[PDB]
């Protein structure tokens, strides 16, 4: 009648079950998800390759491991929070046997049935995510996501292999326990060594060389010794566990020494601010040593990866503005005149200005702090543009001086330029030397003047005053003039761009929006996959930021009503709480942003053209987010305390 | 007087079943009294203490000490006075798991300026005196059945109480123990003036008392007073009326 | 002969910092018997009846319990033994808090095949003459706690055992609930011949027994053997022995 006992027994400790079927279910809704993002026919394009096929073979034993590994943990507090009736059940008669028995055929029940409970929930957030990236983000992909059937495969033979790890956990957990040792371990310390203990402090050492030599392969991964798919994928395996190794280790050796250097340098007196701040941690810190670490890495693999989305989205609005270098240009003056007359009984006015253009060769090799293996043409033949002063409406440079415009972040990883120095005009028969002044913040020409992609550069108008009367005709385009259309503040600007595709019948003039267009179509692909991950682990670190709370909270619930029995008011232990939550969130906070600063700043390059400006905007959301997050539970703490008694 | 009581009511239930354990407890303890409480096993004792102190409520009944009344009073003001004073005893053994014995005993002292010199010195008076001493570096499931008790027992003898409320000092210790306790209440109640109000069930602990009073089925059932008499002769009254109870 | 132990030796440490509590101790119960273990406070009694029985490991001696050993045992045939026999009580009163007081009565009556009625039947009965009958849909959080104690040593009468290993039993209780207690254990005593080992620190309790063994420091001291004595003599006896230690 066994079966009668733990039904009911079922009936009051419903709290305890409910913090199990919900881990076994998002773990599942996770894996499922992305399993089904990876098997898709419009990802075959991405396949093969050379650098995007090494990515699958590493994602996909690092999301195993990953769910295996909170799992396990989950399954060992849920066996470790009851630990009583096994007790008892051994004092009865039972033999551990018959109890190994009992527990894996509940163990059965509740995890198939909550397998196949977890399927039908990632499907709903997979279309729920796809719908928000293709509707309030409005990109192009040309992609959906179908329901398959490998994926049920591959998601049923690995979680039904977790199963045998789990059994084998609670066998020897079974195994090697005493009749009486389980009557006490819901009330027994873990901190087993209650002293200095030195070996610690070279345990957080060895964690912290670990992170820094990963952080040191990460920042030569890409453009070095690696170029065949056999060898991407064992870097990447191993930067990806010497970083999650090296937290451990340095989460777990660093703690239990900072918390005994201060209460041995105490003798014992514990006020109450601290009997709610460091003693608890101190009861559970080997508990605390692998949670922190699952909430670190899933934050940083969520930052890193909106970092990625916002920086290819940003970068490639960022070209389209530049390669145009004005709302509108064009190439020949009687389609302008054309254009202009069009908008004149438009009731729009703009804003035409014009500027010659004198393609000319200098010598910038000197102020180069870059190497000659780095060509990109003859070391001493650059090809430039030059323009006069009076064309600009921001500078006024002096005579004998020479100042350069264009920022194009990326620029500054090949062509490095130093400080102020000398720079070379070579002509037809005569040379006058100018010297280097400084790097504006805007581009003037569009990018057929700009030849391979340098800026152009500013003189002052006396030497234009014979620069132009020169005019080496050598290497000089058909015409030289940047006729350009510049128009208010936000307006009907779809239908003024409507009438330039009107306007020009062999669209040889330059857009915008079209330009924006196509560069937004053409990173498809690479704009969706990144979002979609990204969104689908912010979910997961907000799930499992929650279920820590519920946990903890009412793992030590019978500590408030004690306190507060002997005189404590309610105001003072809300007051020793919030030094645990603001320790709790802000120690996985700065490692998780340390990890995504260095991920970013390797991976670059290849997804866009700028990062200081998007990098920086994505963590602060994120940072807000998250401190909301620990706002809310400390207001759930104080509900709790209220009611202790 | 210091304990005022006026018809008194306890009621225990969720809204279908009302049992009863309190009906009508007149009590008028006054300062320097060693009163004591005993009788039956299923009746209202230590929910008498709860409702006598502030730990608990009251549904009908008015009581006062020190003058004040606790009708209007918030859980602020109360927790305050419940901290300066009224040293407590519990019967389940109240102690926390997540600290040691030494900081169980020092943590109630902690609250407005004492130094840890003074504090540690207070300490080692009173561990010693007591008995719980080279247990100070061990948490509360490395330690005995009785060392608990005294050291639960200990806990409120170091901020210097006015009012002690004991609820079974004696339940886990042998005669020397529960003597040495006793004899340190009496003490205590003697060098200085300081209510002390226990309930126990072995006559010999209620002898060392001043005044019993038995309580059966809620109600007040007998009153001695002792007075000019020995603790032989105390001894052999209460005796003699458990006998008759 | 039952139990027949030689030089017991038992150390709470972690092979760095090892204490003794129990240093050659030597019992001889014969099969039918009523002994009673009573001295100090911080000496070895509830280690003792843990080490007696099959819950901890000695460190250096042999115990045999009807003949063949136990310390080298299989676990079928101790499971075995654990399940035909024994039935223990804790001083901390071990309970379950998500059943209530019928299931934590009947629990031992869940693996042997008997009956919906004739479970009930020994569950009413029990509670029956133990006093608590009125409290079958009461958890053990809402329990006083003298009924607390009732229902654990009430659960380990219901399966008609063959020894069984009391601790503290009267802790408690008042005179009458003991003395009922008391009179129960030796009327199962008589009837049905079973051996029982108690510990306790009241002499009127102790003074229901046939023998008395007094510890000292882990250390056997003096053995009070009673025979054709009355209660009252054997009580005189008893209290003058304890005065002198
Ligand atoms: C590949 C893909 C589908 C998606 C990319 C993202 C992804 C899910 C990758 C799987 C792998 C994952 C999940 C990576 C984690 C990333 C982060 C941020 C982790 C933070 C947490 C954390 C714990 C960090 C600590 C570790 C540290 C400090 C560093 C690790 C550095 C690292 C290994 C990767 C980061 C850089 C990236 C993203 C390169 C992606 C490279 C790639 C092929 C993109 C395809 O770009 P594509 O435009 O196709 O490239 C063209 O391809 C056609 C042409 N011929 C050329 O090959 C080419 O020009
Ligand atoms: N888990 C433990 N680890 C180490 N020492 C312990 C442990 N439990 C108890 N002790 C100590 O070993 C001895 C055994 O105490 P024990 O429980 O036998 O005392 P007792 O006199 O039977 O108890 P009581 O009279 O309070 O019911 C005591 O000195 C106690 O402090
Ligand atoms: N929380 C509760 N809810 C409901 N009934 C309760 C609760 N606590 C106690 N009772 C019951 O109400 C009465 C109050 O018992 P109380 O705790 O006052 O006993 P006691 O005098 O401490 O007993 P003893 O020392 O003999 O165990 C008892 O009948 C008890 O069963």
């Amino acid at each position: 009648n066994i079966n009668q006992l733990i039904l009911r027994n079922l009936k009051k400790n419903l709290r305890n079950y409910y913090l199990y079927v919900f881990a076994l279910i998002f773990s599942v809704a996770l894996y499922f998800a992305f399993v089904t993002l990876q098997y898709d026919p419009a990802i075959n394009e991405v396949k093969a390759s050379i650098k995007g096929a090494a990515a699958i073979k590493t994602a996909s034993i690092l999301l195993v491991a990953v769910v295996a590994i909170f799992i396990l943990y989950a399954n060992t507090i849920f066996i470790k929070r009851r630990s009583k009736e096994i007790g008892l059940f051994q004092l009865i008669g039972m033999t551990k046997h018959k109890i190994f028995r009992i527990l894996s055929a509940e163990n059965v029940m509740l995890y198939f049935g909550s397998l196949a409970i977890g399927v039908a929930a990632g499907f709903s957030i997979s279309k729920l995510v796809l719908m928000i990236l293709f509707k309030i983000v409005d990109v192009k992909a040309d992609a959906k996501l179908h329901f398959s059937e490998q994926a049920l495969v591959q998601t049923v033979i690995v979680f039904c292999g977790i199963y045998l790890l789990i059994m084998i956990m609670n066998y020897t957990f079974i195994k090697k326990q005493s009749i009486l040792s389980l009557f006490k371990v819901t009330s027994s310390t873990e901190d087993k060594v209650k002293k200095i203990s030195f070996f610690q402090m070279l345990i957080g050492a060895l964690g912290i060389v670990l992170i820094l030599t990963g952080y040191y392969v990460s920042s030569e991964l890409f453009g070095g010794k690696f170029k065949t798919i056999n060898e991407l994928f064992v870097a990447m395996s191993f930067i990806l566990g010497s970083v999650i190794i090296g937290t451990f280790l340095f989460y777990k050796g660093s703690v239990t020494f900072i918390s005994n250097i201060i209460r041995k340098s105490k003798g014992g007196y514990l006020n109450i601010s601290e009997v709610l701040s460091l003693s608890s941690i101190m009861f559970r810190m080997k508990s605390n040593a692998l949670l922190l670490t699952i909430i670190t890495t899933v934050s940083a693999l969520a930052i890193g990866l909106l970092s990625l989305a916002y920086i290819s989205y940003y970068s490639s609005e960022k070209t389209a503005e530049q390669n145009v270098a004005a709302d509108f240009s064009f190439m020949n003056e009687k389609d302008a005149k054309l254009f202009e007359n069009k908008l004149r009984e438009s009731n729009i006015s703009f804003v035409k200005k014009a500027t010659p253009v004198l393609q000319a060769n200098v010598d910038i090799a000197n102020i180069m702090d870059g190497t000659p293996k780095e060509m990109q043409g003859d070391p001493g033949n650059m090809q430039l543009a030059v323009v006069s002063d009076k064309d600009v409406k921001g500078v006024d440079v002096a005579a004998g001086e020479a100042v350069f415009s264009g920022y194009t972040d990326l620029l500054q990883k090949i062509m490095v330029f130093k400080d102020s120095g000398v720079i070379k005009v070579k002509s037809k028969h005569e040379t006058q030397p100018l010297k280097y002044k400084g790097l504006r913040e805007e581009f003037l020409v569009s990018y057929t003047f700009t030849s391979g992609g340098m800026p152009a550069v500013i003189v002052d108008d006396s030497l234009f005053k014979q620069l132009d009367k020169d005019k080496d005709p050598r290497i000089q385009l058909a015409q030289s003039t940047f006729i350009g259309v510049n128009v208010k503040h936000d307006d009907q600007m779809e239908k003024a761009n409507e009438l330039f595709q009107q306007v020009n019948k062999k669209n040889e003039h330059l857009s915008r929006l079209d330009t924006s267009a196509a560069q937004k179509s053409l990173f498809g692909m690479v704009m969706f996959i990144v979002g979609f991950l990204g969104l689908t682990f912010l979910i997961t670190s907000g799930c499992i930021l929650y279920f820590k709370q519920m946990g903890e909270s009412e793992d030590e619930k019978p500590s408030y009503t004690i306190l507060r029995k002997l005189g404590f008011t309610q105001g003072d232990l809300i007051k020793g709480i919030r030094i645990k939550q603001m320790y709790n969130f802000g120690i996985p906070l700065v490692v998780g942003l340390f990890h995504s600063y260095f991920a970013v700043q390797s991976g670059w390059f290849l997804f866009g053209s700028e990062v200081w400006a998007p990098m920086i905007m994505v963590m602060v959301l994120y940072t807000a987010l998250y401190s909301i997050f620990g706002f809310l539970s400390v207001l759930y703490y104080k509900k709790v305390i209220k009611s202790s008694l | 007087v210091i304990l005022e009581a006026n018809k008194i009511r306890k009621s225990y239930g969720n809204k279908l079943n009302k049992q009863e354990v309190l009906k009508g407890i007149d009590i008028h303890i006054e300062k320097g009294e060693f009163v004591s409480i005993m009788g039956a096993s299923g009746s209202g004792k230590t929910t008498l203490l709860n409702v006598l102190s502030s730990i608990d409520q009251v549904s009908h009944g008015t009581i006062h000490i020190n003058g004040n009344d606790m009708t209007a009073m918030k859980e602020k003001q109360l927790a305050e006075f419940r901290k300066q004073h009224l040293g407590f005893i519990f019967q389940d053994y109240n102690l926390l798991d997540t600290l040691t014995v030494k900081e169980n005993i020092l943590l109630p002292l902690s609250i407005t300026k004492l130094s840890k010199k003074e504090a540690n010195r207070k300490f080692e008076e009173v561990a010693k005196e007591l008995g719980i001493y080279e247990l100070r570096d061990k948490y509360p499931n490395e330690i005995s059945g009785g060392q608990k008790q005294r050291t639960s027992a200990g806990r409120a003898f170091i901020h210097d109480p006015s009012i002690i409320f004991a609820d079974q000092p004696t339940g886990a210790l042998d005669s020397k123990s529960a003597s040495d306790l006793l004899n340190k209440l009496s003490q205590l109640n003697q060098k200085r003036n300081a209510t002390i109000i226990m309930v126990t069930h072995d006559p010999v602990a209620a002898s060392y008392c001043g005044r019993v009073i038995f309580i059966k089925d809620g109600q007040m059932y007998t009153q001695l007073n002792k007075g000019g008499q020995d603790r032989q002769t105390f001894f052999q009254d209460i005796m003699k009326t458990q006998g008759v109870l």
